RNA sequence: GUCAGGUAGAGAAUACUAAGGCGUACGAGUGAACUAUGGUUAAGGAACUCGGCAAAAUGCCCCCGUAACUUCGGGAGAAG
RNA sequence: AAUUCCUUGUCGGGUAAGUUCCGACCUGCACGAAUGGCGUAACGACUUCUCAACUGUCUCAACCAUAGACUCGGCGAAAU
RNA sequence: ACCUCGAUGUCGGCUCGUCGCAUCCUGGGGCUGGAGCAGGUCCCAAGGGUUGGGCUGUUCGCCCAUUAAAGCGGCACGCGAGCUGGGUUUAGAACGUCGUGAGACAGUUCGGUCUCUAUCCGCCGCGCGCGUCAGAAGCUUGAGGAAACCUGUCCCUAGUACGAGAGGACCGGGACGGACGAACCUCUGGUAUACCAGUUGUCCCACCAGGGGCACGGCUGGAUAGCCACGUUCGGACAGGAUAACCGCUGAAAGCAUCUAAGCGGGAAACCUCUUCCAAGACCAGGCUUCUCACCCUCUAGGAGGGAUAAGGCCCCCCGCAGACCACGGGAUUGAUAGACCAGACCUGGAAGCCUAGUAAUAGGUGCAGGGAACUGGCACUAACCGGCCGAAAACUUAC
């Protein structure tokens, strides 16, 4: 019903399409992927099915994450978070200790992206929220660039809670919709994005089958 | 890349050297003009003998831009000067030849008596 | 390694020929027009060349009666019948960004014999 | 602007607490045949002899 | 190298030029000098550099240590016992040790030197 | 109020230096907003604004040639 | 008009539009001839308008090196 | 004239919004003096948006060119401890008028100091402590909050239906656009102060040759990475449920009739989900596994105090595209985190020296040369360790 699988971005290119066309791309290392949990409604409360990725050394993983990959049957992995299912029907088709790969998506359908974008620091209310700076010149007094007047006198006498300000962007989740899959592989698992997600180069994304248009 | 307040080369033969632009066109809060964006332009200066005087209002069809504009294949303009062409509500030019090259753009904007009239298309 | 090299492999296209900044060539251009398939010829020099492995992306310019025109193809484009370049080309710049602001007799490219 | 009333006991001091020091824990070497004290940024300069502890 | 990233170390380039091209001329003229501990980790560029340059032999790198830091003694003594001795070790040619903290300002102090190992 | 070096220079302007005296008494680090002092910027060039405020721009020497007007000096270093 | 409330008077020039400006008409509330009237070559850190160049003043802001803002160490303020 | 004259700063403009619907468009309906398009009017509907300029200090208003529109208002005629002083609103001077006179004139014309280092509330973000009942690591479901919600043109049906003619349909597809937001550095550009080169003056290294120092980086041409937009992708649903207005069915009170009082229904950018983010401090503090699941001493045997442990955590180290400090993320020899070497790519464009030709200022060869940060790998040569510190069950009641 649904698919889902784990990468990590490692570039962002172009490649050429059949209509003669060239189409900007975004690396996406979709590796190995081991189911290491299965969900069921009636022994926990839902349907969902839990993935892990990546290698890491038997030492540099904490103790228990150990023991709880060596109850799965897999052997660690370097992070773990989950895909969610809809129906049991998809939910018998996978087992603990299966593994997926990219193949499992068929180019031609869109594919949603999922990640953390760039920390870009404390920023200010201009550059955030894209406000308005004022003049430069004509007697300006040391306003040139912080936002001002933020709301009425004495009714209500306050911000209006959810007033949009400064503060911290970035470093957190955000996601992208409706993305062409161009090319995908067999071999090693490498599978392409054409557009720009967000993340950061050697970075964690995880892309699932397009809800918009599927 | 046509704003208010801008200046502008003639590439037509009506008798309008110079145009200052009025407004650019297509929808609320217009704000660039790209090639094959009709827009709205007046005549600062023109031939003593011109069919349009200065001072006159008149619709205009930008086609050479300074700045780049991608194609489908990533083809990047930069032209030399920013030119328009005088254009009449029938989607028609008012001259009758035309100085310099042209974009691949007037084509897909049905604009086909100035793509089929010019010099070479490019 | 652009651990993309057995990807871009696929769609890798071959008989590639040399070229780099400053040098003259034409480009054909295939464009569908109602339906009818043709060719058009669009000669210019190369200002800018940026590789990407299968994409390795150029630009074309070229000067129409005192005014440049230009088309930016990468190296690979299915669009493009023949890269035939003229005369290799001598550029001090392998990037061409100020050709921008030279009229003229000033805008020429010196030829590498 | 400026302040209109005077903060009070509970509020001046249980601010003021949370502004303290913390104590790092120490590190004994075994050096020309004296075991002195250094934080462990100074364990490797100090078994090979290149820190200077008065 | 990697440039400082935050506002540069001694507030201009022209006075971080001349500041390292001192720090490089003293600590090669010497050998062991006790600095500022971030002013060490920033000097490790510049005098792996001038080791890298020493390695080969060769007029032109007798004029690039020269324009570099300005000191006929110490580019002698720098391509002349320095250069050879250092011939079969390929990096690692200063040693970062920090010390006890100022007493002025508290600033963190590192003893920074070239390595005598071999 | 008095001494007034060298090179460029019309020069006591300005740039770098000698004789000679200083680094003028809080510092060490961290790419945050933001403020202040500055540099650069696709392309349009006053569309913001009460105003081209601020900025930006010309700028030196020698030649050629310089209008309307006038109290015949000027305007005029006109402009180029 | 440094005088005009209706008044952005009407008419002509400049721009796409000009309650400002320039030139005329006289319906001068409430010009006027030593508390001077009308022009005037030249000058003005004077007032108003237009033009070519110039530009981050703007469209629409971006980056960069400074001095603070930040943490640590030393001393240690005030309005209320 | 009830609060404020031991002080409530005033019109406009900039930035920043919020709320109501008496709605400008977009959406759904009733009627027509609505042949069709094209209209007029009334109802429901606040989800979204609502031009830029010339003029004047303007509000307003007139004019110029589009779009779907260029809404009405409230919020101390929104907002100066956010900014402007253009006018009102000081001290000069002048014009016209009034007053013999000092002076005045909601008459005019010129320039005329806008202070405050945030205590609290509030807000935008980030941290420390504590409990969720032995102690820890993960994954989470999710009540409950937030974000978004806009739209134009062309071609087919069909020049058919209709209309005398001119003219010209509803609905639905297909395609192509814009303004807005989110993300990113492939392209293309902006920037680029340890990158290269050219160049004026001066000072210096014994001579020159060559170098550097300063003069806003001395002035310019560039430019890897990183940051960014003007650059490139994507989004504004479909569908489902109950509704406003409206349209119905079988139907009586009242042998009829009637959309309704029993009932059965259709019906929109409104409403609830569907999309995205936050989210178990959600105190009903949620759920599933994994890991260490027993060594004591003391007071006096009721409990309490102190010590010795594991899992795990912290300290400290190198650092990061993570960052104000914190927090977050990676690694620690059984090691590629940082630094450098080599190689490669890239930028830069023909180094130094020698020789030759030219009296000379140069040019040519040695040579796809010299120099070079952030991009990739191999190598421990250096730095991150002969290690310290925090950190384990009072129990009781019922059924099985
Ligand atoms: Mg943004
Ligand atoms: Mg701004
Ligand atoms: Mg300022
Ligand atoms: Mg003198
Ligand atoms: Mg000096
Ligand atoms: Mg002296
Ligand atoms: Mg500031
Ligand atoms: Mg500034
Ligand atoms: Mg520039
Ligand atoms: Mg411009
Ligand atoms: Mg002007
Ligand atoms: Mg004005
Ligand atoms: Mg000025
Ligand atoms: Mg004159
Ligand atoms: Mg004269
Ligand atoms: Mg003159
Ligand atoms: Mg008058
Ligand atoms: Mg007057
Ligand atoms: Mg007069
Ligand atoms: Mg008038
Ligand atoms: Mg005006
Ligand atoms: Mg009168
Ligand atoms: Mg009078
Ligand atoms: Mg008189
Ligand atoms: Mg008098
Ligand atoms: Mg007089
Ligand atoms: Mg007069
Ligand atoms: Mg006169
Ligand atoms: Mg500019
Ligand atoms: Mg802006
Ligand atoms: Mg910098
Ligand atoms: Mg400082
Ligand atoms: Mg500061
Ligand atoms: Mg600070
Ligand atoms: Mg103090
Ligand atoms: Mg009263
Ligand atoms: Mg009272
Ligand atoms: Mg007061
Ligand atoms: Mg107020
Ligand atoms: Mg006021
Ligand atoms: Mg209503
Ligand atoms: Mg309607
Ligand atoms: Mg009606
Ligand atoms: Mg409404
Ligand atoms: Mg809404
Ligand atoms: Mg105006
Ligand atoms: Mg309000
Ligand atoms: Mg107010
Ligand atoms: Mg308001
Ligand atoms: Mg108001
Ligand atoms: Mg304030
Ligand atoms: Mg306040
Ligand atoms: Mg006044
Ligand atoms: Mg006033
Ligand atoms: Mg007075
Ligand atoms: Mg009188
Ligand atoms: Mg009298
Ligand atoms: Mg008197
Ligand atoms: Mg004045
Ligand atoms: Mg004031
Ligand atoms: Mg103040
Ligand atoms: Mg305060
Ligand atoms: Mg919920
Ligand atoms: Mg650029
Ligand atoms: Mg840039
Ligand atoms: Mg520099
Ligand atoms: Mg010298
Ligand atoms: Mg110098
Ligand atoms: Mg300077
Ligand atoms: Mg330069
Ligand atoms: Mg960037
Ligand atoms: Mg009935
Ligand atoms: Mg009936
Ligand atoms: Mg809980
Ligand atoms: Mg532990
Ligand atoms: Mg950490
Ligand atoms: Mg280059
Ligand atoms: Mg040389
Ligand atoms: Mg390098
Ligand atoms: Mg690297
Ligand atoms: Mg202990
Ligand atoms: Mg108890």
């Amino acid at each position: 019903a649904r698919k889902g699988i784990l990468g990590t971005k490692l570039g962002m290119t172009q490649v050429f399409d059949e209509n003669n066309k060239v189409v900007p791309v975004t690396v996406v290392k979709a590796g190995p992927n081991v189911v290491t949990r299965i969900r069921t409604t009636e022994r926990d409360g839902y349907s969902a099915v839990q993935l892990a990725y990546g290698e890491i050394s038997p030492r540099k993983v904490i103790k228990p994450v150990a023991g709880q990959f060596a109850a799965a049957g897999v052997n660690p992995r370097r992070h773990v978070a989950e895909l969610r299912l809809d129906d049991e029907a998809a939910v018998a088709e996978y087992e603990v200790g299966q593994e997926l790969t990219a193949e499992i998506f068929s180019d031609g359908a869109y594919v949603d992206v999922t990640g953390t974008s760039k920390g870009k620091g404390f920023a200010g209310t201009m550059k955030r929220h894209g406000f308005r700076g004022q003049g430069a010149a004509h007697g300006a007094q040391a306003v040139h660039r912080r936002p001002g007047s933020i709301g009425g006198c004495a009714t209500p006498g306050r911000v209006f809670k959810g007033t949009r300000m400064s503060g911290r962007m970035g470093n957190d989740r955000v996601t992208t919709q409706n993305l062409k899959v161009h090319k995908v592989d067999a071999e090693n698992g490498v599978l392409l994005i054409k557009g720009a997600i967000p993340g950061r180069n050697g970075g964690l994304v995880v892309v699932r089958s397009a809800i918009k248009r599927g | 890349m046509i704003q208010q307040e801008s200046r502008l080369k003639v590439a037509d033969n009506t008798g309008a050297k110079e145009i200052l632009c009025i407004r650019v066109l297509g929808g609320s809060s217009r704000r660039y003009a790209g090639i094959g964006d009709v827009i709205v332009a007046t005549v600062k200066d023109a031939i003593p003998g011109g069919n349009v005087k200065r001072g006159d209002v008149v619709k205009a069809v930008v086609v050479r831009t300074v700045k780049e504009r991608r194609r489908a294949d990533g083809s990047y303009i930069k032209f030399d000067e920013n030119a328009a062409v005088i254009i009449k509500n029938d989607n028609d030019p008012r001259g009758t030849r035309i100085f310099g090259p042209v974009g691949r753009e007037l084509r897909e904007k049905k604009f086909m008596k100035i793509v089929s009239l010019a010099p070479e298309v490019l | 390694m652009n651990t993309l090299d057995f990807v871009d492999q696929a769609s890798l296209r071959d008989d590639i020929p040399t070229f780099s900044p400053g040098d003259t060539v034409n480009v054909h251009v295939k464009v569908i027009e109602g339906s009818k398939e043709r060719i058009q010829v669009f000669k210019g020099v190369v200002i800018r060349r940026q590789g990407g492995g299968i994409s390795e992306t150029f630009t074309v310019r070229k000067e129409s009666y005192g005014v440049g025109v230009e088309r930016t193809f990468p190296v690979h484009s299915p669009n493009i019948d023949h890269i035939d370049v003229l005369t290799r080309g001598d550029v001090r710049r392998a990037k061409l960004y100020y050709l921008r602001e030279l009229r003229g007799k000033k805008a020429k490219i010196k030829e590498k014999r | 602007a400026v302040p209109k009333r005077r903060m009070s006991r509970a509020n001046t001091r249980s601010r003021r607490a949370q502004w303290k020091a913390e104590a790092p824990g120490l590190v004994t070497v075994s050096v020309a045949g004296q075991q002195r004290k250094v934080p462990r940024r100074l364990l490797k300069a100090a078994r090979l002899g290149l820190v200077d502890l008065d | 190298p990697k440039p400082t990233k935050g506002p540069r170390l001694g507030g201009s380039s022209s006075h971080q030029s001349a500041l390292l091209a001192n720090l490089a001329t003293s600590l090669f003229e010497h050998g062991r000098i006790k600095t500022t501990e971030p002013k060490a980790r920033a000097l490790r560029p510049y005098a792996e550099k001038l080791i890298t340059h020493a390695k080969k032999g060769a007029l032109h790198n007798r004029r690039e240590v020269m324009k570099k830091i300005r000191d006929k003694d110490v580019v002698h003594t720098l391509f002349a016992e320095i250069g050879p001795f250092y011939a079969d070790r390929n990096g690692g040619y200063t040693r970062i040790i920090k010390v006890e903290n100022r007493k002025g300002d508290n600033a963190p102090m590192a003893v920074i030197e070239l390595v005598r190992e071999k």
